[PDB]
């Protein structure tokens, strides 16, 4: 093909190869049932084919053309084959390529591709997803074929909806009987109707003929999970039941003989397959694991058995179960499933007391097991069953036991809260008349039970504050050795948040307007005195409440790390109620025992509120200069850049030749007198590195705007006269927080190299390279006259939220995260942030005007500064006329944002990953952005990781909606332009994108009061300065304060809620708002054109 | 080989892969795949911690790497001597990690990388065909 | 209630609360049976009215399949109705089907189910 | 209260949520009739226990709205929910001692 | 119509929500300290325009549900409302003069 001259070996190859894909796709014929090795090496003609540069020296899209190819029958075959990732991506380049032809003169493409050729797209990519077996790619493939009864039954099986399922199967008689006997079955069993199952399959032999091999299979495995020892190529089910006979018959010659058969035989199946996805390999390694635990148990079984080897099998299960924590349920049940069927065996077959007892313990805590891991997938059946099974074998006399607490708490998760509630108040009952909480064993049992009844009852709002405080929460404190130690953290938490709540009540109350609207009626003399006294028997309930609260969240930062989070809340306490000295006595006394690190991320709020107003032991800027130093003292490297960049605040005119301001920067100065006391060389060597970058920021470089070769740095500069810094780590690195204080093996500053580089941007900030210890080389971009302060406080923000993520299970499986830089600002208008490597602008990419994607690929459309001109000249017209003009615009500008995936990636499976984790991005970004309300959210505050596919945010100045005060406000949640949802792939944003966006609301909705109180924290900053100001507003489009803050306080509050309109939605409904708000060109018609709506 | 101290389940494992690294018959591993599967039964705790350490970047974790060697073995040791016995051997090591979620999709079946070093190497299009038939 | 219902109990061997719940169930009012007590809640049986007053016919299927120690009949006829009230027409006719193994003992209660079953289902050879 | 009180209390409670918007609009239509003088001032106050007017119009209807929503102290609970806290703040005799006199709460 | 008429109703009471609410008037009080006043000049008259076609909209289609049927008649009390709130108006005013005189009266009597 590369001599080829006049295309004829061009057409000639075509028409052949076309024709061997066309009769692959038969089904005799007269040439059909086409050898898979043959298939094969045509599709791997067709891939290396792909991957060629054509001497027409066009795009990657030429490229997969070099033959005129039917992609959509090459993609069939590759299906058929098992290419699953190749198949995807030749559906997508078919698709591509129709649309391409179309214009030149799913459902649409779907049905002229059945038209045509015969197969239809959306049935392909519909098979395509289900062989990938990635959850959320089902949910984007829908349409005409979403009624049958089979696909709906699939989907019914995807979220487990087991009642749906079996209705459905038994509705539906043309489905082929043996596919509706297997789904019955299986519904049945995840139902735990063990007993309904085992008499639909005795009544399943009347008028039958000889079984299918998948009906005994269900068979034996009914028989196994039901203990039915009675009844009997061998297949998996008929193995592990043949199995438990022989270890119940003491024959382990057959047992033994019978797992080794199940592992070669499972181990053959997976092999002869394709192993293409992972998802393929579970089911396979958890009847793997399933039959390596009987094997383990046979082996102990056959000698005598002690009580420390049960013990240590039981360890080695939780262990095991441990590392499955991420897994399905799918994958878990079975081995749970035949771990109790085991414990049972071992039950039954014993004859000796000393170890019953014991048998029954274990085989109790497995159980209870059970019942959490059901609970926490949202299933209500087995836990029942676990439960019964648990009363079948621990008929009690004394009343109380750990398992009932369990069972509470099922009943509860069925939405049954007086059967909970009665159950958990009878244990309290029984615990309270039993003993004094004097047993060592039931403390634990005591406390959790008081704790859970408390919090239940907080929650139906069956008890009034006073009874639900003094009997369960306070108890519980009083009632309470790692369990020990967790109980108290958890009823330490449980008290603080009540009083909390009390508090909060209390204080909302007191600056209600019907609270003033009495006084002002008052206003208008016995009521007098009446009023006086109820004011300040109100005032004394405010502060005992405030108080109890401060004491419990100090308690409970003493226990434990799993509610580190909750520091944010009780500074936020500390610092309303600074006037307060009992608050200030409780974080003097208890308050600095807290581990240091734990108010790390509070650090740039705490330092914010520096000063040398109250005084004394008991003032608040003495205990607040205490606190700072001792976290100085223990985490040099995590505080010390922040006091220096308080105090340093106004360094630029000293280097270049308010009250609360000079307050600040004198504590701080002596924060790091204190510091230098401790450590002379290392501050100095700080303050000298500042220094430098101070000096480097300020250099004015307007005489190399246009040159981006490399400039050296002037010799003058005293950056670059720092060499071996051995005690000076890389100020934008990110530092993993040491619970100790020894910061051992760091990566120091050891040379700057001698040459920096300009990216653009109308201030020029400089790019210079750092080689630290070691050989790496990092690259910081310094920049002057502007304020880094509100980046970094917004990396904070993203940094919790990434946590929070990290947190919930859900999200954790899907990889969600937010991507962050470090942001270093040294003074008032100068600072040093880490420049992330391989990221480029989307804006760089898509519409530069020399070699963009929109000029590359579709070059006869408008150009960028066609449809910025355009859109320009229409901004002081009519809203309707901007509306056609958008719309002419977006008419001749198609998006060609699919190909940034398709450029860099051409291994199939690569591309996917990429593709995925981009659409994961773009969910997770633009989830968090619309909760912070972060805006100015165009084409240059947007960059792309070359490497990972995914998003990275820059420039936060504009959050909180304050986006929605310029003229010509911003009228969208996010960015969901074009060119954003083009890549995504052929479904948009109705596949990944909608669950995952689904996903992370639900984190935030979780998550609500923890974000309420990290954004009150924070928002109060007296140095964040995040509102709009007519400078602000200028420059971006070329008290007061605080009914501003409660203003938006209130509307985060609402957006965590799910209340939009006033109307109260779910998180689907709230998703699926955002997203249409997002995607309408009414709004994005309206948009700046500084923000590119049509890109 | 128990020189410089002893190992790791992490440095087990990159020990049997480096050996797989060298094709042979699948017969040859079976004693190797039994050691493995004991190292694989008494360091669960190492494996949580190599997990924990993978988390970052999936695709690259040793975990869905030894699984994926591990089933390619047992392809390669289908119509041999070996099979029946080598499958067990493989189906023992496998059934001592369970289905744990990878974090990945896709299989990446560990490429070769001097080779791709090589063919970077050369250019024209003709030199890397030369060397590919060579 | 309960202290009375348990100080009766100790003396004239008839408690209070139970009484009430049985008099509350023949009376048939719904809503008074909500608040007869909480004394009795945990019993199987309790539940499973309750459930069947609610018409929450999954977990009376549950409780029915889990709960061996309830007379037989009983549990048969209450996991035909759950089943029947369900829609699972054909499951209840293999369910039926099965059931016939245990023929031994046969009171009234399961022939009227079956030919219920068997109109309902206009089988026409349940004979 | 455990019978037949607290299930009509839910189901009357049901009811007037479900008709949020009906009873939201009557209620507007009755507050701004310029003849009803529905607002308490010290003369009524003074006699009961022996333009602003706007503000607390809108006041007095957002409260409507967040009584019919079940959104009671910024959280939105369900009927059930509501109807206890509802009885236990009723019942309690921590707000009955505080009453008026007049309001005879022991009887 | 009763659909239709409720559908403009909560868009009619969307925008003057958005005119009664705070971040309205920051936007204006952030803009009152020169295209700029242009701009929000002809935004205030499409809100306002916008606003006005919702209203009439709502009206005639409340009024044309009050003369089709009686399961609905709970509705006159919104109906009410809103000529209540919009005298001034004189579109309003006509399209109860002209259809609303057709409405039975029997269904004004609850607001007598
Ligand atoms: O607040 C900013 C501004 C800037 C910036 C300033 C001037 C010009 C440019 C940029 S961005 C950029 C990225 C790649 C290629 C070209 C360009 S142009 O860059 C960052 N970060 C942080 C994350 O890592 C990448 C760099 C953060
Ligand atoms: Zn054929």
């Amino acid at each position: 093909l590369l001599q080829d001259t006049n295309e004829s070996w061009r057409n000639l190859l075509s028409t052949h190869v076309q024709g061997f894909f066309t009769s692959c796709l038969r089904h005799h014929f007269f040439r059909c049932c086409l050898d898979k090795k043959s298939q094969r090496t045509m599709l791997a003609v067709v891939d290396y084919m792909r991957r060629q540069k054509r001497p027409s020296s066009g795009t990657i899209f030429n490229d997969a053309f070099w033959l005129d190819l039917n992609y959509l029958e090459v993609a069939k075959v590759a299906q058929s084959c098992a290419a699953h990732f190749t198949a995807l991506l030749y559906a997508e380049i078919y698709a591509d390529k129709k649309s391409m032809d179309d214009q030149e003169k799913i459902s649409s493409l779907s049905e002229k591709s059945k038209e045509e050729t015969g197969i239809s797209l959306q049935d392909l990519l519909l098979e395509i997803y289900r062989s990938i077996g990635e959850p959320d790619s089902l949910y984007g493939c829908g349409g005409g074929k979403m009624l049958q009864p089979i696909t709906r039954l699939r989907t019914y099986e995807h979220e487990a909806m087991w009642g749906k399922a079996l209705v459905t199967y038994d509705l539906e008689t043309a489905i082929p009987s043996s596919t509706r006997q297997a789904g019955i079955i299986q519904a049945l069993q995840n139902l735990g109707l063990c007993h309904i199952l085992s008499v639909y399959l005795k009544g399943l032999d009347y008028e039958n003929k000889d079984w299918c091999p998948e009906l005994e299979e269900l068979h034996y495995q009914a028989a196994w999970r039901n203990m039915q020892w009675d009844h009997c190529g061998t297949s998996y089910h008929e193995s592990l039941y043949n199995a438990l006979q022989s270890l119940r018959d003491r024959e382990f010659s057959t047992f033994y003989e019978s797992l080794k058969y199940a592992r070669v035989k499972e181990v053959e199946e997976m092999c002869k397959r394709s192993l293409e996805s992972v998802y393929s390999l579970y089911p396979t390694l958890s009847r793997l694991q399933a039959i390596g635990e009987l094997e383990s148990i046979g082996e102990l079984f056959s000698r005598s058995v002690t009580h420390r080897q049960l013990s240590e099998v039981y360890i080695k299960w939780q262990k095991h179960s441990q590392l499955l924590k991420d897994s399905d349920f799918s994958f878990q049940e079975p081995i749970m499933a035949l771990r109790t069927v085991i414990l049972e065996i071992l039950m039954e077959k014993e004859m000796d007391n000393s170890q019953r007892e014991c048998i029954k313990d274990i085989l109790t805590k497995h159980l209870v097991e059970l019942s959490i891991l059901a609970r926490t997938f949202k299933n209500t059946q087995l836990p029942e069953r676990a439960i019964f099974q648990i009363k079948q074998y621990n008929s009690v006399s004394c009343g109380v036991s750990e398992w009932q607490l369990e069972e509470a708490q099922v009943f509860w998760a069925k939405k049954e809260q007086s059967l909970a509630l009665s159950i958990l108040k009878q244990m309290i009952k029984k615990l309270d008349a039993s003993c004094a909480a004097n047993n060592p064993s039931l403390k634990l049992t005591y406390t959790e039970c008081l704790r859970v009844c408390g919090n239940w009852l907080a929650e139906t709002c069956l008890e009034n504050p006073a009874v639900i405080m003094q009997t369960y929460l306070e108890k519980a404190v009083e009632v309470a050795s790692d369990e020990l130690r967790n109980g108290k953290m958890k009823a330490f938490l449980s008290l603080a948040r009540f009083s909390d709540t009390q508090y909060q009540r209390i204080e909302n109350y007191m600056k209600s307007s019907e609270f003033e609207n009495k006084q002002a009626l008052l206003k208008r003399q016995r009521e007098l005195e009446l009023d006086e006294l109820a004011l300040r028997a109100l005032k004394e309930d405010r502060k005992r409440f405030l108080c109890k609260a401060v004491e419990n969240y100090i308690n409970c930062l003493l226990s434990g790390e799993e509610h580190d989070m909750w520091v944010f809340r009780l500074c936020s306490l500390w610092l309303e109620n600074s006037g307060v000295s009992e608050v200030n006595g409780m974080m003097k006394r208890d308050g600095m025992k807290i581990p240091t690190y734990k108010f790390l991320p509070l650090m740039y709020q705490l330092a914010a509120r520096m000063g040398t107003k109250m005084m004394g032991g008991l003032g608040f800027h003495e205990v607040l200069n205490n606190l700072i130093s001792r976290i100085s003292m223990d985490h040099p490297h995590h505080t010390l850049f922040i006091i220096l960049a308080l105090a340093n605040a106004n360094r630029d005119e000293f280097l270049t030749k308010s009250q609360l301001d000079e307050d600040r920067t004198e504590a701080a100065n002596r924060i790091i007198c204190t510091i230098r006391s401790r450590r002379p060389q290392m501050v100095r060597s700080v303050e000298a590195l500042c220094d430098a970058y101070i000096i480097l920021a300020n250099l004015d470089a307007t005489q190399w705007k246009t040159q981006r070769k490399g400039i050296n740095i002037p010799a003058d500069q005293p950056i670059t006269k720092l060499k071996n810094l051995e005690d000076v780590v890389v100020p934008t690195m990110e530092i993993k927080v040491d619970h100790t204080g020894e910061y051992g093996n760091l990566v120091t500053i050891q040379s700057f190299k001698a040459e920096f580089r300009l990216a653009g941007g109308v201030n020029l900030p400089k790019i210079i390279d750092c080689v630290g210890s070691d050989g790496k080389e990092r690259r910081q971009l310094v920049k002057g006259r502007d304020d880094l302060r509100q980046d970094a406080v917004m990396q904070q923000v993203f940094q919790m939220c990434n946590t929070l993520l990290q947190r919930n299970t859900e999200t954790r499986k899907r990889k969600l995260t937010i991507c962050t830089y470090k942001v270093v600002p040294l003074s008032q208008r100068s600072g040093v942030l880490e420049w992330c490597t391989g990221t480029v602008p989307i804006g760089e990419f898509l519409v530069n005007n020399e070699d963009g994607a929109h000029k590359r690929y579709r070059p006869n459309d408008f150009s960028a500064f066609q449809c910025q001109k355009k859109m320009m000249e229409v901004q002081k017209k009519s809203f309707e006329e901007k509306y056609e003009v958008f719309m002419d615009v977006c008419q001749n500008f198609q998006p060609v944002f699919r190909y940034f995936c398709m450029e860099k990636f051409l291994d199939p499976a690569i591309w996917f990953e990429k593709r995925l984790a981009y659409t994961r991005s773009v969910a997770t970004s633009s989830i968090v952005g619309y909760i912070l309300g972060l805006g100015d959210r165009h084409v240059q505050n947007i960059l792309i990781n070359e490497q990972s596919a995914e998003l990275v945010h820059i420039d936060l100045g504009v959050a909180f909606e304050q986006g929605k005060i310029l003229p010509t406000p911003e009228t969208v949640p996010f960015r969901l332009t074009r060119d954003i949802v083009d890549g995504m792939g052929i479904t948009g944003v109705e596949g990944v994108f909608r669950r995952c966006c689904e996903k992370t609301m639900e984190v935030m909705r979780n998550s609500q009061e923890t974000l309420l109180t990290i954004v009150e924290v924070l928002l109060y900053d007296p140095l964040f300065d995040w509102t709009m100001n007519p400078l602000k507003a200028l420059y971006l489009q070329q008290q007061s304060f605080n009914k501003v803050a409660e203003r938006v306080l209130m509307r985060l509050q609402e957006k965590l809620k799910g209340v939009e309109e006033g109307t109260v939605l779910s998180v689907g409904g709230q998703v699926n708002l955002l997203i249409q708000q997002a995607i309408d060109p009414k709004n994005l018609s309206r948009l700046f054109p500084g923000w590119k709506a049509w890109v | 080989k128990y020189s410089r101290g002893p190992f790791s389940l992490l440095e087990e494992i990159n020990h049997f892969l480096s050996v797989s690294v060298y094709d042979a018959l699948p017969l040859t591993r079976l004693e190797g795949l039994k050691d493995l599967r004991r190292q694989l039964e008494l360091h669960k705790d190492q494996m949580v911690d190599i997990m924990r350490a993978s988390q970052d970047n999936p695709q690259d974790g040793i975990m869905v790497k030894l699984v994926v060697n591990l089933l390619q073995l047992s392809k390669m040791a289908i119509n041999h001597t070996g099979e029946k016995e080598v499958l067990e051997a493989v189906g023992s090591c496998l059934g001592e990690v369970g289905p744990i979620d990878f974090s990945t999709i896709a299989i990446q079946h560990s490429k070769d990388a001097s080779y791709t070093k090589a063919l970077k190497l050369f250019e024209d299009k003709e030199l890397q065909w030369t060397f590919i038939m060579l």
